[PDB]
Protein backbone atom coordinates (compact mmCIF):
# COMPACT_ATOMS: atom_id res chain seq x y z
CA UNK A 1 0.00 0.00 0.00
CA UNK A 2 1.50 3.27 -1.45
CA UNK A 3 1.29 6.28 1.33
CA UNK A 4 2.61 9.87 0.66
CA UNK A 5 2.66 12.12 3.61
CA UNK A 6 3.24 15.88 3.36
CA UNK A 7 4.28 17.97 6.30
CA UNK A 8 5.80 20.65 7.37
CA UNK A 9 3.20 23.54 5.98
CA UNK A 10 2.50 26.78 7.59
CA UNK A 11 2.87 30.77 8.12
CA UNK A 12 5.93 32.32 6.54
CA UNK A 13 6.54 35.76 6.21
CA UNK A 14 7.08 37.10 2.88
CA UNK A 15 10.65 36.78 1.40
CA UNK A 16 11.08 33.79 4.11
CA UNK A 17 11.67 30.53 3.21
CA UNK A 18 9.99 26.76 4.49
CA UNK A 19 11.07 23.32 3.97
CA UNK A 20 8.20 21.12 3.48
CA UNK A 21 8.68 17.20 3.84
CA UNK A 22 6.85 14.30 1.88
CA UNK A 23 7.69 10.78 3.73
CA UNK A 24 6.67 7.58 1.51
CA UNK A 25 6.10 4.18 1.84
CA UNK A 26 5.40 0.93 0.44
CA UNK A 27 7.10 1.37 -3.06
CA UNK A 28 11.00 0.96 -3.69
CA UNK A 29 11.40 5.09 -3.33
CA UNK A 30 14.50 5.24 -5.26
CA UNK A 31 13.09 3.42 -8.48
CA UNK A 32 10.54 6.38 -8.85
CA UNK A 33 11.10 9.81 -9.49
CA UNK A 34 9.02 12.38 -6.91
CA UNK A 35 7.24 15.53 -8.38
CA UNK A 36 5.68 18.91 -6.02
CA UNK A 37 2.51 20.25 -7.45
CA UNK A 38 0.16 22.94 -5.96
CA UNK A 39 -3.07 24.57 -5.81
CA UNK A 40 -3.05 27.89 -4.93
CA UNK A 41 -7.37 28.80 -3.55
CA UNK A 42 -9.37 29.75 -6.60
CA UNK A 43 -6.62 28.16 -9.07
CA UNK A 44 -5.57 25.80 -11.35
CA UNK A 45 -3.11 22.92 -10.11
CA UNK A 46 0.31 24.26 -11.12
CA UNK A 47 3.21 21.86 -11.06
CA UNK A 48 6.44 22.80 -9.73
CA UNK A 49 9.03 20.36 -10.30
CA UNK A 50 11.10 16.71 -9.73
CA UNK A 51 13.23 14.79 -8.71
CA UNK A 52 14.14 11.91 -11.28
CA UNK A 53 14.96 8.12 -10.11
CA UNK A 54 18.31 6.09 -9.47
CA UNK A 55 18.33 5.41 -13.18
CA UNK A 56 18.52 9.28 -13.93
CA UNK A 57 21.07 10.16 -11.41
CA UNK A 58 18.57 11.94 -8.70
CA UNK A 59 18.89 14.96 -10.79
CA UNK A 60 16.03 17.55 -10.79
CA UNK A 61 13.72 20.01 -12.66
CA UNK A 62 11.57 23.12 -12.50
CA UNK A 63 8.69 25.09 -14.08
CA UNK A 64 10.13 28.85 -14.87
CA UNK A 65 7.71 29.93 -11.76
CA UNK A 66 9.78 28.44 -9.57
CA UNK A 67 13.22 27.74 -10.66
CA UNK A 68 15.76 29.46 -8.44
CA UNK A 69 14.12 29.94 -5.89
CA UNK A 70 13.05 26.44 -4.80
CA UNK A 71 14.93 23.63 -4.56
CA UNK A 72 14.10 19.64 -4.24
CA UNK A 73 16.05 17.14 -2.69
CA UNK A 74 15.42 13.16 -1.49
CA UNK A 75 17.33 11.37 1.87
CA UNK A 76 16.84 7.58 0.10
CA UNK A 77 17.91 6.23 3.49
CA UNK A 78 14.45 7.81 4.83
CA UNK A 79 12.67 7.39 1.41
CA UNK A 80 12.31 11.05 2.25
CA UNK A 81 11.48 13.72 -0.04
CA UNK A 82 11.67 17.44 0.65
CA UNK A 83 10.90 21.38 -1.18
CA UNK A 84 13.19 23.76 -0.28
CA UNK A 85 11.14 26.83 -0.54
CA UNK A 86 12.84 30.10 -0.85
CA UNK A 87 12.13 33.96 -2.05
CA UNK A 88 8.08 33.22 -1.07
CA UNK A 89 5.57 35.71 -2.09
CA UNK A 90 2.01 35.81 -0.91
CA UNK A 91 1.13 34.06 -4.71
CA UNK A 92 3.29 30.65 -3.16
CA UNK A 93 0.19 30.71 -0.49
CA UNK A 94 -1.31 27.14 -1.65
CA UNK A 95 -1.85 23.47 -0.99
CA UNK A 96 1.59 21.53 -1.58
CA UNK A 97 1.50 18.09 -3.02
CA UNK A 98 3.86 15.61 -3.43
CA UNK A 99 3.36 12.99 -6.29
CA UNK A 100 4.97 9.75 -7.69
CA UNK A 101 5.72 10.43 -10.49
CA UNK A 102 8.53 9.03 -13.43
CA UNK A 103 9.34 7.59 -17.06
CA UNK A 104 7.21 4.34 -16.41
CA UNK A 105 3.69 5.83 -17.18
CA UNK A 106 4.86 9.73 -17.64
CA UNK A 107 1.96 10.37 -14.97
CA UNK A 108 1.77 11.02 -11.30
CA UNK A 109 0.18 7.78 -10.07
CA UNK A 110 0.29 8.24 -6.36
CA UNK A 111 -0.71 11.87 -4.58
CA UNK A 112 0.00 12.56 -1.17
CA UNK A 113 -3.13 14.81 1.28
CA UNK A 114 -1.04 17.83 1.25
CA UNK A 115 0.29 20.66 3.41
CA UNK A 116 -1.14 24.14 3.22
CA UNK A 117 1.35 27.29 3.05
CA UNK A 118 0.18 30.45 3.80
CA UNK A 119 2.46 33.47 3.06
CA UNK A 120 1.73 36.88 4.90
CA UNK A 121 3.47 39.26 7.40
CA UNK B 1 6.69 26.28 -23.64
CA UNK B 2 3.81 23.95 -24.16
CA UNK B 3 0.08 25.75 -23.47
CA UNK B 4 -2.58 23.27 -22.38
CA UNK B 5 -5.91 24.79 -23.05
CA UNK B 6 -9.17 23.08 -21.85
CA UNK B 7 -12.60 23.80 -22.82
CA UNK B 8 -14.98 24.73 -21.31
CA UNK B 9 -13.80 26.43 -17.90
CA UNK B 10 -16.68 24.67 -16.53
CA UNK B 11 -20.13 22.92 -16.95
CA UNK B 12 -23.36 20.96 -15.16
CA UNK B 13 -25.09 17.62 -16.22
CA UNK B 14 -27.44 15.89 -14.16
CA UNK B 15 -26.28 12.48 -12.16
CA UNK B 16 -26.75 9.91 -15.18
CA UNK B 17 -26.05 11.71 -18.06
CA UNK B 18 -22.82 11.96 -20.14
CA UNK B 19 -20.31 14.45 -20.15
CA UNK B 20 -17.00 15.18 -22.75
CA UNK B 21 -14.97 17.77 -21.79
CA UNK B 22 -11.83 19.37 -24.27
CA UNK B 23 -7.76 19.44 -23.81
CA UNK B 24 -5.59 20.96 -26.75
CA UNK B 25 -2.49 21.33 -26.57
CA UNK B 26 0.21 23.66 -28.30
CA UNK B 27 1.95 21.05 -30.03
CA UNK B 28 1.86 17.89 -30.41
CA UNK B 29 2.37 15.09 -27.14
CA UNK B 30 2.96 11.94 -29.81
CA UNK B 31 5.75 9.76 -30.23
CA UNK B 32 6.38 7.81 -33.05
CA UNK B 33 9.45 5.86 -31.60
CA UNK B 34 6.93 4.49 -28.58
CA UNK B 35 3.49 5.34 -30.15
CA UNK B 36 2.89 6.88 -27.14
CA UNK B 37 0.93 10.21 -26.34
CA UNK B 38 2.22 12.01 -23.08
CA UNK B 39 -1.46 12.93 -22.11
CA UNK B 40 -2.81 12.27 -19.02
CA UNK B 41 -5.84 12.92 -17.14
CA UNK B 42 -6.36 13.83 -13.38
CA UNK B 43 -9.60 14.80 -10.95
CA UNK B 44 -9.35 16.85 -7.89
CA UNK B 45 -12.60 17.02 -5.52
CA UNK B 46 -12.65 20.30 -3.96
CA UNK B 47 -10.26 21.33 -1.57
CA UNK B 48 -8.33 17.23 -1.45
CA UNK B 49 -5.48 15.04 -2.91
CA UNK B 50 -6.17 15.25 -7.05
CA UNK B 51 -6.03 10.97 -8.23
CA UNK B 52 -4.86 9.91 -11.71
CA UNK B 53 -7.08 9.12 -14.02
CA UNK B 54 -5.68 8.45 -17.46
CA UNK B 55 -2.50 8.29 -18.90
CA UNK B 56 -1.25 7.78 -22.47
CA UNK B 57 -4.28 9.60 -23.11
CA UNK B 58 -6.58 6.54 -23.06
CA UNK B 59 -5.08 4.59 -21.02
CA UNK B 60 -7.82 4.16 -17.38
CA UNK B 61 -5.34 4.13 -14.44
CA UNK B 62 -5.78 0.67 -12.44
CA UNK B 63 -8.43 1.11 -10.22
CA UNK B 64 -10.71 3.57 -12.14
CA UNK B 65 -14.44 3.56 -13.10
CA UNK B 66 -14.75 1.99 -16.76
CA UNK B 67 -17.13 5.28 -16.94
CA UNK B 68 -14.13 7.31 -18.20
CA UNK B 69 -12.51 7.11 -21.10
CA UNK B 70 -10.13 9.54 -22.47
CA UNK B 71 -9.46 9.49 -25.82
CA UNK B 72 -7.71 11.68 -29.08
CA UNK B 73 -4.02 11.98 -29.60
CA UNK B 74 -1.35 14.64 -30.87
CA UNK B 75 -2.99 17.86 -30.02
CA UNK B 76 -6.29 17.17 -29.52
CA UNK B 77 -7.76 15.02 -26.73
CA UNK B 78 -10.91 14.35 -24.91
CA UNK B 79 -12.61 12.77 -21.56
CA UNK B 80 -16.03 11.47 -21.66
CA UNK B 81 -17.44 10.45 -18.16
CA UNK B 82 -20.43 7.96 -19.64
CA UNK B 83 -23.12 7.82 -16.48
CA UNK B 84 -21.91 10.80 -14.75
CA UNK B 85 -21.94 10.30 -10.39
CA UNK B 86 -22.07 12.48 -7.85
CA UNK B 87 -18.39 11.34 -6.61
CA UNK B 88 -17.14 12.71 -9.88
CA UNK B 89 -17.77 16.50 -8.64
CA UNK B 90 -14.64 17.62 -9.36
CA UNK B 91 -12.40 20.27 -11.71
CA UNK B 92 -10.84 17.54 -14.21
CA UNK B 93 -7.27 18.41 -15.46
CA UNK B 94 -5.34 17.28 -18.47
CA UNK B 95 -1.51 17.49 -18.50
CA UNK B 96 1.36 17.40 -21.33
CA UNK B 97 4.49 15.54 -19.97
CA UNK B 98 6.38 15.49 -23.00
CA UNK B 99 8.58 17.79 -21.54
CA UNK B 100 9.21 17.99 -17.64
CA UNK B 101 4.99 18.74 -16.88
CA UNK B 102 2.10 21.24 -17.22
CA UNK B 103 -1.22 21.24 -16.41
CA UNK B 104 -4.22 22.69 -18.48
CA UNK B 105 -6.67 25.14 -16.15
CA UNK B 106 -9.21 23.00 -15.29
CA UNK B 107 -12.83 21.86 -16.16
CA UNK B 108 -15.19 22.48 -13.01
CA UNK B 109 -17.80 19.74 -13.56
CA UNK B 110 -21.03 20.68 -11.15
CA UNK B 111 -23.99 18.47 -11.08
CA UNK B 112 -28.04 19.80 -11.94
O1 LIG C 1 12.74 14.33 -18.08
C1 LIG C 1 12.66 13.07 -17.88
O2 LIG C 1 13.49 12.46 -17.17
C2 LIG C 1 11.74 12.21 -18.74
O3 LIG C 1 12.30 10.90 -18.93
C3 LIG C 1 10.37 12.10 -18.07
C4 LIG C 1 9.38 11.39 -19.00
O4 LIG C 1 8.14 11.32 -18.28
C5 LIG C 1 9.28 12.19 -20.31
O5 LIG C 1 8.88 13.53 -20.04
C6 LIG C 1 10.67 12.29 -20.96
C7 LIG C 1 10.70 13.21 -22.20
O6 LIG C 1 9.67 12.86 -23.16
C8 LIG C 1 12.07 13.15 -22.91
O7 LIG C 1 12.23 11.83 -23.43
O8 LIG C 1 11.57 12.86 -20.01
MG1 LIG D 1 -23.31 6.07 -6.81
Amino acid sequence: EVQLVESGGGLVQPGGSLRLSCATSGFTFTDYYMSWVRQPPGKALEWLGFIRNKAKGYTTEYSASVKGRFSISRDNSQSILYLQMNTLRAEDSATYYCARDGYYADAMDYWGQGTSVTVSS
Amino acid sequence: DIVMTQSPSSLAVSAGEKVTMSCKSSQSLFKSRNQKNYLAWYQQKPGQSPKLLIYWASTRESGVPDRFTGSGSGTDFTLTINGVQAEDLAVYYCKQSYNLRTFGGGTKLELK
